[PDB]
C-alpha cells in the first residue's frame, strides 16, 4: 500500500523560513518523480515544483523559481520542501504527488496546512 | 588497474542475459521513455506524398538485469554491445524508407547507468510518409505525422511515453529547417492506442505543422496568367474592324494558357480532385477562351456597340471572380 | 559510403612508435543549407561537421595535424559550375546538454560561376527584351504586324522559364533569376499594353505618344537593369 | 603476383579454384583511383577466380564495372578526343610495398563492334 | 502556461440525475487531461486519466470524454457518495490546474 | 525474477534440438500455413514500367507442435531476432520485382509462440509487385493488378496456404487512397498451381483498381476539346 | 557434366536506350556428385538454403550480364534436392538484366536475337561441362 505521508500542520511568523518532508512507501522512490502542489482555501492547486530525485534535478515555478527549495534523502526516501521568506498570503495547504505517467496524478499526500499570522 | 575494474564488469553485464525476452516478461510492462531531436526537417517531397527528417532518435527503458556497481555510474557500450541486448523493436508506422546511418562507425549510442535505466540514442534518416489531402494547394498547411511504436509487442507488454513534458519532449535544432517552400510551424505530439490484427499497441503521434509557402507559384504561376487574362482583356480594347490583329491576338493568349497548365501540375501528384491551383488555371483558361468567343461573336457582324458590353464586363466579372478566390482560400485554415 | 572495388577502400598502418595512421576513401552527400535568393550571383557556403558521437571532449579530441596541410587537393578540384573561391579549417568545441563534444568543421566557400549562367539563362532573356524594343519602331498608321510581334515575345518568355523552372528548387523568394525573369516579362507586356493605348487613342497629338514611348521604354529598361545588376551584383 | 608461402609439391600442376578460396588468402587491396563507383558481379556465386602454381604463383581475377571519372572537358564539342585513364594502385600499400608492372599483353582489348562506345 | 477553464463553477443537481462539466483548454494539450475527486478534507482523488480512460479501482458511474481542447466529464446518476469538489488538470505542458467544482443536492 | 527465469527456461526448452531444416510435421500430413495481411499503403502505381509498389504487414500463421508450450499461460512474443533460429514457410511473391524488409529501428519482424503451439509470424514488408497493364482502353481503364504468393520449394503435400478468416484476411484496403486509382474491388483466391515438378499451393490477392478520370479530364480532355 | 535448363517466368522490358532488357528465370541446373550419396526412406531430401552454400555448386555466371540480383523476399528463392544416388537439382529464381547489342539501322522494323550467354568462370572446358 503505497502511502505518501507528510509532517504536518505547522505554524510560524511571518517571514520564517519553513520546511516540510513527504514520507513515500512501498514503490520504488527514485523511479517516479515528485511534485510539490499548493492549494489555498477554496482555490485552484497550484504547482510549485518537482525533484526527479534519482539526478536532483528540478524546475521550479515561474511564480516561485526561489520562494520554495526542494531537496530529497536518498537513504530515507522522502521528500522535503523549504519555503523561505513566508508571507500572510501563502498561507495554505502543501500537497505532494506522484506522477506516475505523462497522463495522471496517482498518489497525494495528505495534506500539511501552513498559517502565517 | 581502473580499466581491469571496467572490463571486468563489461564481461559480466551479459552474463545470464537472454535478449529475447525483454524486461521483466510476465511480471510488467516494460515503460520507454523517448524523446526526439530533429537535426534538420528534410525536404517535403509532395509529388511523392513524403518529407525525410533526420532525428535524434533517444530512448530509456528500465532493465533490472543490467544492474552494476562500480566506480562508474555510467557505462559506454559500443555498438557491438549494443546487439547483445534487448533494444525496443520500435518502427515508425509511415515510415516509407529510413536509414540508420554508421559512417564511419554505427551511429547508435547505448548507455547503462547503475540502477540499470538505459539510453539509446541513435541517428536515422526516416523518409515518413505524410498524406496530403492538397484540397486548398498552394496554399495549404499538411500536419505530417511521425507515428512510432513497438512492433511485435502489445500494449500489455511495452508501452511508450516521452521522458520529460509532452511539449518539451520534441526538439528542433534551430537551423534546422531544410524545407524550399514550407516552414515548420510547430510540432505537437500525442500517444493513443491503435486496434490492429494481432492486437492493441501504442502508437506515439507526432504531427508537425507545416504551411507551404506560396511566393513561388504566385510569381511563377499566379502571375503570368493573371497578366495573360489582362492582356485577353485589352484586345477587346483594341478594335473590331482590324480583324487579323484580334485573331492573333487572340490566339496566342490560349497558346500561352497550355504552357503554364502543364507546367503547374508537373510538380504535384496526379490527384483525381482539382488541388484549387489547377481551378485557378482553369477558371483564367475558360476567360481567355470565353474572350476569343467574345471576339468571334463580334467578328461575326463586322460602331463597337457589341464590345463595350464586353470591355465593361470582362475586367468587372474577372475582379468579382479574383477576389471570391482570395478571399475563399486565404481565409480558409 | 566507403568505396568496395576491389577490395574494401580502407589503410591501416602501425607505425613503430603507435601512431595508427586509419584512412578510408569515402564519399559522401553531405547536406549543406542553400540561400539561394542571390541565385545565379550567389557565394553559397557548404560545410563538412565532422563530430565525435559518443565521445566528449574528457575522452576524445580532435585537430588538424598540420595546421592547414590537413586539407590537400582542393586547388586541383574543378567543379563544373562553381569555382572554390576558399576553403577554411576551424577547430571548435561544441557544448551539448550533456557535456562539451569536439568538433571540426571543413568549409567551402562556394562561387557560382556566372560565366555559364550569363549565357546559359540570361543571354537568352535579355535579347527577347532586345525583340520587343524592335516593335515600337514598326508603325502606327497600320501595325497589325506589330501586335503579331509583341505578343509572340511573351510566349518565348514562357518557354524559356517553362524550360528553367525544371533546374530550380522552389524557395518562395524571387531569387536573383526569376525576379529578373518576372521584370522582363512585366517590360514586355507593358509594351504589349502601350500598343494597345496608342492605338485606342488614335483611333478614338498620336505621333507624339509614339515618340515618347519609343524614348522611354529604351531608357526605363536601361535603369532596370542597371538597378538590378547593382542590386545583385554586391 | 608470387607468393612464396603458396608452394605445392605435387602431381597437380595447377590448383584451380573458385570464388571461396578469394578472401582466405591475401589480396592485393588494388582499388580504382578514379572510379565513381564501382561493383564486382555477384549472380550466380561472385565472379572471382583463384588459380595457384606450385612454383607461388598466383592468377587472382574478377569481374568489374567501373563508372571511372573522366576529365571529359567540352571546349570544341563534339570534337574532343579524351584519353580517359583508369588509374588504380594499392590503397595503403607505400611504393616500397607493392610495385605493378605491365605485362607486354596486359588490356587485351575485346570486340569493339558490340561495345556501347556509340 | 495552460489556463484550465472549468466552465460550471458548481451545480445543484438532484440525487441519481445526469450531471456533467466542462473542463476547456486555452491551447492544443492532446489528450493528457486528467480528472481529480476532492472531498472536503481530503486529498484529490484521480477518477479519469487520459482524456478518456478511467483509472483503476474507479466506480464505473464516471465517465470522461473529450478532444483535444474541449473536455467533459458525466456521470449517469450521482449518488450520495459521489459528491465532492471536482477540477480537472492537463499535463501536455508543466501541470495546470482549473478551479474546483463542487456538487449539491 | 521467477516467472522471468522461468519463461526463459521455457524458451531455451523450445529452442533446443530445434532443427531448423525440417517443416513442422515432417513424414506427415500438410502443414496449414494461414496468412492474413494488412495494407499498409499502396502508391506510385507506374504504368510507364508496369507495376505498382505495395506497402504491408504480412503475417503468415502456422501450427507447430515442437514449440508448443503450457506452464505459461500467456502468448510470448519472443524478440524478432530469433525468426532466424525458427522454421518458416519459404513463402516468395512471384510477381514480385524487388522488395524488402524495414530496416529501422530493427529487421520488423514479429514472433508469438502461442500456447498451442501456433506461430504468428509477421513482416513489414513493402514489395513493387508487377501486374501486365492493359492500357488499351487508358485512362478509361481498369487494372486486374495482383500479388501471387506461392511456395518456392515445398509442394502441396507438403504445405497448404488459406486465408486467415477468408475474406477478413485482407484488411486496410478501403483506408487507403491512391492519387489516381480507386480501389473498387479486392478478391482473395486460393489455388493448387499445377507445375511441372507438381501441384505447389497458391494464393492470389488481385485488387480490381479504377482509373480516376478526375485528372484526366482535367487536363487531357478539356484543353484538346476547347483547342 | 551440369545439366542446365531456364524456364523463363516473364521476359521483362527490353531496355532499349541501354541495349539491355530484363528476365526473370528459374534457372534449373543439376549435376551428378557422388559425395552426397545417401540411401534413406525418401529418394529426394529438399535442403534448406543454409546447405545450399555449405556443397559445391557451378559459378554459373552470365557472359552478358549487368546488374543482376538474385530474388530474396521473403528467404532466398533458391532449393537444392539431393535425390539418393547424388544427382543434385539446383534451382533458384534471378533477374538478370543481359546485355543485347542492338544494330538500330533498321528502325522500327529492326528484329534483335538477344543473347543469353552464360558459363562458367573459374573452371575450363576440361573441368565443368554444360
Ligand atoms: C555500414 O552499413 C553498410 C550497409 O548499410 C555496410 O555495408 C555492408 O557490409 C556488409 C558486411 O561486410 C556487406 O556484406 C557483404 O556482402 C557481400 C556481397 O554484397 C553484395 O550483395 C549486397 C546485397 O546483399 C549488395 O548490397 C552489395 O553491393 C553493395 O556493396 C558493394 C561493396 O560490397 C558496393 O560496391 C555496392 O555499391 C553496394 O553498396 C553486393 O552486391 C558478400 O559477398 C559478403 O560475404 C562474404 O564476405 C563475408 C565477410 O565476413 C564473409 O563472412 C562471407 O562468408 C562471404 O565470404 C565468402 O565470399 C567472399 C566473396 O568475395 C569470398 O571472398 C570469401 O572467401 C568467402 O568465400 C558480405 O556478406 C554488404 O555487402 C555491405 N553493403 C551493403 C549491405 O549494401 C557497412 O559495412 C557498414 N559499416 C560501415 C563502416 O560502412
Ligand atoms: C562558411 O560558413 C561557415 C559557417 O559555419 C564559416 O565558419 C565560421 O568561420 C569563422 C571564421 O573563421 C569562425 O569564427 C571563429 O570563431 C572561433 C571561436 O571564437 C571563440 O573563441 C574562444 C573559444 O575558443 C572564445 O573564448 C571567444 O570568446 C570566441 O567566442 C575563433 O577562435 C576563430 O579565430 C579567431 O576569431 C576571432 C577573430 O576572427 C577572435 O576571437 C580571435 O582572433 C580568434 O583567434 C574564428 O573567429 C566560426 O566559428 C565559423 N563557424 C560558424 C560561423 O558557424 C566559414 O568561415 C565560411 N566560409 C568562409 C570561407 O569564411
Ligand atoms: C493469445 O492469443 C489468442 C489469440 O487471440 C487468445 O485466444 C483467442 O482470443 C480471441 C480474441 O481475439 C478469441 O476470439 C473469440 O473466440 C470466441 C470463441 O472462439 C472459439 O471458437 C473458434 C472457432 O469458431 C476457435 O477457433 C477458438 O479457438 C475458440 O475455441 C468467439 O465466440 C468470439 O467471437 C465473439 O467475440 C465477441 C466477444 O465474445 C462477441 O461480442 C462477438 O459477437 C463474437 O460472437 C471471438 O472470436 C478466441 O476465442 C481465443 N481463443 C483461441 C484463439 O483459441 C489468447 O487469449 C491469448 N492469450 C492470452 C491473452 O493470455
Ligand atoms: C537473404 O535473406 C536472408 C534472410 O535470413 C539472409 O540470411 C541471413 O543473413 C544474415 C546476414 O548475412 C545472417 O546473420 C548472420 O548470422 C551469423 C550466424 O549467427 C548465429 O551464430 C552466431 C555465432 O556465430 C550466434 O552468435 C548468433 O546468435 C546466431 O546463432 C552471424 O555470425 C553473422 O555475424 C556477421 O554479421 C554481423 C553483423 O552485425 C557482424 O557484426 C559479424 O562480425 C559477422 O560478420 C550474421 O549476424 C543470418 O543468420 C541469415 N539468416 C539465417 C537464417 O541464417 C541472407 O543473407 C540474404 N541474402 C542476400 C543475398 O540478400
Ligand atoms: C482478377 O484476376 C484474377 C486472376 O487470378 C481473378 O481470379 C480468378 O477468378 C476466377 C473467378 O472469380 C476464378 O475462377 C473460379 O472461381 C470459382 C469461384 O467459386 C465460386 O463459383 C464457383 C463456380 O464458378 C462455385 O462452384 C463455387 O461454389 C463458388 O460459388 C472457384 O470455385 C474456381 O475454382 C474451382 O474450379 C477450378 C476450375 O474448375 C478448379 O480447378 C478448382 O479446384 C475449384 O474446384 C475458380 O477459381 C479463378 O480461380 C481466379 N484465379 C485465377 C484465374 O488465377 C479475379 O477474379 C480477377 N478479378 C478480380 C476483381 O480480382
Ligand atoms: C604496355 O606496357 C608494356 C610494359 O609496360 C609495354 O611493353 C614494353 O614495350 C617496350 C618497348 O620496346 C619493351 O622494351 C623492350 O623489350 C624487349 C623485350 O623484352 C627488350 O629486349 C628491349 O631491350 C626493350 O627493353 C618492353 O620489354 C615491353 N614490356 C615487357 C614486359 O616486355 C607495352 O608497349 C605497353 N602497351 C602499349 C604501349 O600499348
Ligand atoms: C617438394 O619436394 C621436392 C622433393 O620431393 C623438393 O625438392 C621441393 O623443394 C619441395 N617443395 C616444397 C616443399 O615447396
Amino acid at each position: 500500500e503505497i502511502q505518501l505521508q507528510q509532517s504536518g500542520p505547522e505554524l510560524v511568523k511571518p517571514g520564517t523560513s519553513v520546511k516540510v518532508s513527504c514520507k513515500a512507501s512501498g514503490y520504488s522512490f527514485t523511479d517516479y518523480n515528485m511534485y510539490w502542489v499548493k492549494q489555498s482555501h477554496g482555490k485552484s492547486l497550484e504547482w510549485i515544483g518537482y525533484i526527479d530525485p534519482y539526478n536532483a534535478d528540478t524546475t521550479y515555478n515561474r511564480e516561485f523559481k526561489g520562494k520554495a527549495t526542494l531537496t530529497v534523502d536518498k537513504s530515507s526516501s522522502t521528500a522535503f520542501m523549504h519555503l523561505n521568506s513566508l508571507t500572510s498570503e501563502d498561507s495554505a495547504v502543501y500537497y505532494c504527488a506522484r506522477k506516475r505517467n505523462n497522463f495522471y496524478f496517482d498518489y497525494w499526500g495528505q495534506g500539511t496546512p501552513l498559517t502565517v499570522s | 588497474d581502473n580499466t581491469t575494474v571496467f572490463t571486468r564488469i563489461l564481461d559480466r553485464l551479459l552474463d545470464g542475459y537472454d535478449n529475447r525476452l525483454r524486461p521483466g516478461l510476465g511480471e510488467r510492462v516494460t515503460e520507454v521513455k523517448t524523446d526526439i531531436f530533429v537535426t534538420s526537417f528534410g525536404p517535403v517531397s509532395d509529388h511523392d506524398m513524403e518529407y525525410t527528417i533526420d532525428v535524434f532518435f533517444r530512448q530509456s527503458w528500465k532493465d533490472e538485469r543490467l544492474k552494476f556497481k562500480g566506480p562508474m555510474t555510467v557505462l559506454r557500450l559500443n555498438n557491438l554491445m549494443a546487439s547483445k541486448i534487448w533494444t525496443p523493436d520500435t518502427f515508425f508506422h509511415n515510415g516509407k524508407k529510413s536509414v540508420a546511418h554508421n559512417m564511419t562507425m554505427p551511429n547508435k549510442l547505448l548507455r547503462i547507468t547503475e540502477d540499470g535505466t538505459l539510453l539509446y540514442t541513435m541517428r536515422l534518416t526516416v523518409r515518413a510518409e505524410c498524406p496530403m489531402h492538397l484540397e486548398d494547394f498552394p496554399m495549404d498547411a499538411h500536419a505530417c505525422p511521425l507515428k512510432f511504436g513497438s512492433y511485435a509487442y502489445t500494449r500489455a507488454e511495452v508501452v511508450y511515453e516521452w521522458t520529460r513534458e509532452p511539449a518539451r519532449s520534441v526538439v528542433v535544432a534551430e537551423d534546422g529547417s531544410r524545407l524550399n517552400q514550407y516552414d515548420l510551424l510547430g510540432q505537437t505530439v500525442d500517444s493513443g492506442i491503435v486496434q490492429s490484427s494481432t492486437g492493441e499497441y501504442v502508437v506515439m503521434t507526432t504531427h508537425f505543422h507545416l504551411k507551404r509557402k506560396i511566393g513561388y507559384f504566385v510569381i511563377q504561376t499566379y502571375l503570368p496568367c493573371i497578366m495573360t487574362v489582362i492582356l485577353s482583356q485589352v484586345s477587346f480594347w483594341l478594335n473590331r474592324e482590324s480583324v487579323p490583329a484580334r485573331t492573333v491576338f487572340g490566339v496566342t493568349t490560349v497558346l500561352t494558357m497550355t504552357t503554364l497548365s502543364i507546367s503547374a501540375r508537373n510538380s504535384l501528384p496526379k490527384v483525381a480532385y482539382a488541388t484549387a491551383m489547377d481551378w485557378f488555371i482553369a477558371v483564367c483558361y475558360a476567360f481567355v477562351f470565353s474572350a476569343l468567343i467574345e471576339f468571334a461573336t463580334v467578328n461575326y457582324f463586322t460602331v463597337s456597340k457589341i464590345d463595350r458590353l464586353s470591355r465593361i464586363a470582362f475586367p468587372l466579372l474577372f475582379g468579382i471572380f479574383n477576389l471570391v478566390y482570395w478571399a475563399t482560400y486565404l481565409n480558409r485554415e | 559510403f566507403v568505396h568496395g572495388v576491389t577490395v574494401k577502400n580502407r589503410m591501416i598502418r602501425l607505425h613503430p612508435d603507435g601512431t595508427v595512421l586509419y584512412g578510408l576513401r569515402i564519399t559522401t552527400t553531405a547536406a549543406c543549407m542553400m540561400d539561394l535568393r542571390r541565385y545565379p550571383l550567389d557565394e553559397q557556403n557548404c560545410t563538412l561537421e565532422i563530430e565525435s558521437y559518443g565521445y566528449t571532449t574528457d575522452d576524445i579530441e580532435f585537430y588538424w595535424r598540420g595546421d592547414d596541410n590537413a586539407v590537400t587537393g582542393v586547388t586541383k578540384i574543378e567543379l563544373p559550375q562553381f569555382s572554390i573561391v576558399d576553403y577554411k579549417l576551424i577547430t571548435k568545441k561544441v557544448v551539448f546538454s550533456t557535456g562539451s563534444y569536439p568538433r571540426l568543421s571543413l568549409s567551402f566557400k562556394l562561387k557560382r560561376n556566372i560565366g555559364y549562367f550569363i549565357l546559359q539563362t540570361y543571354m537568352p532573356s535579355i535579347l527577347i527584351t532586345i525583340l520587343s524594343w524592335v516593335s515600337f519602331w514598326i508603325n502606327y498608321d497600320a501595325s497589325a504586324a506589330r501586335v503579331a510581334l509583341g505578343i509572340t515575345t511573351v510566349l518565348t518568355m514562357t518557354t524559356i522559364n517553362t524550360h528553367l523552372r525544371e533546374t530550380l528548387p522552389k524557395i518562395p523568394y524571387v531569387k536573383a533569376i526569376d525576379m529578373y525573369l518576372m521584370g522582363c516579362f512585366v517590360f514586355v507586356f507593358m509594351a504589349l499594353l502601350e500598343y494597345a493605348l496608342v492605338n485606342y487613342i488614335f483611333f478614338g497629338d498620336v505621333n507624339a505618344i509614339d515618340r515618347w514611348s519609343r524614348i522611354f521604354f529604351p531608357v526605363v529598361f536601361s535603369f532596370f537593369n542597371i538597378v538590378y545588376w547593382l542590386y545583385y551584383v554586391n | 603476383w608470387y607468393d612464396r608461402r603458396l608452394k605445392f609439391n605435387s602431381t597437380i600442376k595447377v590448383l584451380r579454384l573458385n570464388s571461396n578460396m578469394v578472401g582466405k588468402i591475401w589480396i592485393p587491396d588494388t582499388f580504382f583511383r578514379n572510379s565513381k563507383k564501382a561493383d564486382a558481379h555477384w549472380i550466380t556465386t561472385p565472379n572471382r577466380m583463384l588459380r595457384i602454381w606450385n612454383d607461388g604463383r598466383v592468377l587472382y581475377t574478377l569481374r568489374l564495372t567501373i563508372d571511372a571519372e573522366c576529365q571529359l572537358q567540352l571546349h570544341n564539342f563534339p570534337m574532343d578526343e579524351h584519353s580517359c585513364p583508369l588509374e588504380f594502385s594499392s590503397y595503403g600499400y607505400p611504393r616500397e610495398e607493392i610495385v605493378y608492372q605491365w605485362k607486354r599483353s596486359s588490356v587485351e582489348v575485346g570486340d569493339t563492334r558490340s561495345w556501347r562506345l556509340y | 502556461y495552460i489556463v484550465m477553464t472549468q466552465s460550471p463553477k458548481s451545480m445543484s443537481m438532484s440525487l441519481g440525475e445526469r450531471v456533467t462539466l466542462s473542463c476547456r483548454a486555452s491551447e492544443y494539450v492532446g489528450s493528457y487531461v486528467s480528472w481529480y475527486q476532492q472531498k472536503p478534507e481530503q486529498s484529490p482523488k484521480l477518477l479519469i486519466y487520459g482524456a478518456s480512460n478511467r483509472y483503476t479501482g474507479v466506480p464505473d458511474r464516471f465517465a470522461g470524454s473529450g478532444s483535444a481542447t474541449d473536455f467533459t466529464l458525466t456521470i449517469t446518476s450521482v449518488q450520495a457518495e459521489d459528491l465532492a469538489d471536482y477540477h480537472c488538470g492537463q499535463t501536455y505542458n508543466y501541470p495546470t490546474f482549473g478551479g474546483g467544482t463542487k456538487l449539491e443536492i | 525474477p521467477s516467472n522471468m527465469s522461468l519463461v526463459k527456461e521455457t524458451v531455451d526448452r523450445l529452442l533446443k534440438g530445434y532443427d531448423i531444416r525440417l517443416r513442422p510435421d515432417f513424414g506427415g500430413p500438410p502443414v496449414a500455413v494461414g496468412m492474413n495481411i494488412d495494407i499498409a499503403s499502396i502508391d506510385m502505381v507506374s504504368e510507364v514500367n508496369m507495376d505498382y509498389t505495395l506497402t504491408m504487414y504480412f503475417q503468415q500463421a502456422w501450427r507447430d507442435k515442437r514449440l508448443s508450450y503450457n506452464v505459461i499461460p500467456l502468448n510470448l512474443t519472443l524478440d524478432n531476432r530469433v525468426a532466424d533460429q525458427l522454421w518458416v514457410p519459404d513463402t516468395y511473391f512471384l510477381n514480385d520485382k524487388k522488395s524488402f524488409v524495414h530496416g529501422v529501428t530493427v529487421k520488423n519482424r514479429m514472433i508469438r509462440l502461442h500456447p498451442d503451439g501456433t506461430v504468428l509470424y509477421g513482416l513489414r514488408i513493402t514489395t513493387t509487385a508487377a501486374c501486365m497493364m492493359d492500357l488499351r482502353r487508358y485512362p478509361l481503364d481498369e487494372q486486374n493488378c495482383t500479388l501471387e504468393i506461392e511456395s518456392y520449394g515445398y509442394t502441396t503435400d507438403d504445405i497448404e496456404f488459406y486465408w486467415r478468416g477468408d475474406d477478413n484476411a485482407v484488411t486496410g484496403v478501403t483506408k487507403i487512397e491512391l492519387p489516381q486509382f480507386s480501389i473498387v474491388d479486392y478478391k482473395l483466391i486460393t489455388k493448387k498451381v499445377v507445375f511441372s515438378t507438381g501441384s505447389y499451393p497458391r494464393l492470389s490477392l488481385s485488387f480490381k483498381l479504377k482509373r480516376n478520370i478526375g485528372y484526366f479530364i482535367l487536363q487531357t480532355y478539356m484543353p484538346s476539346i476547347l483547342i
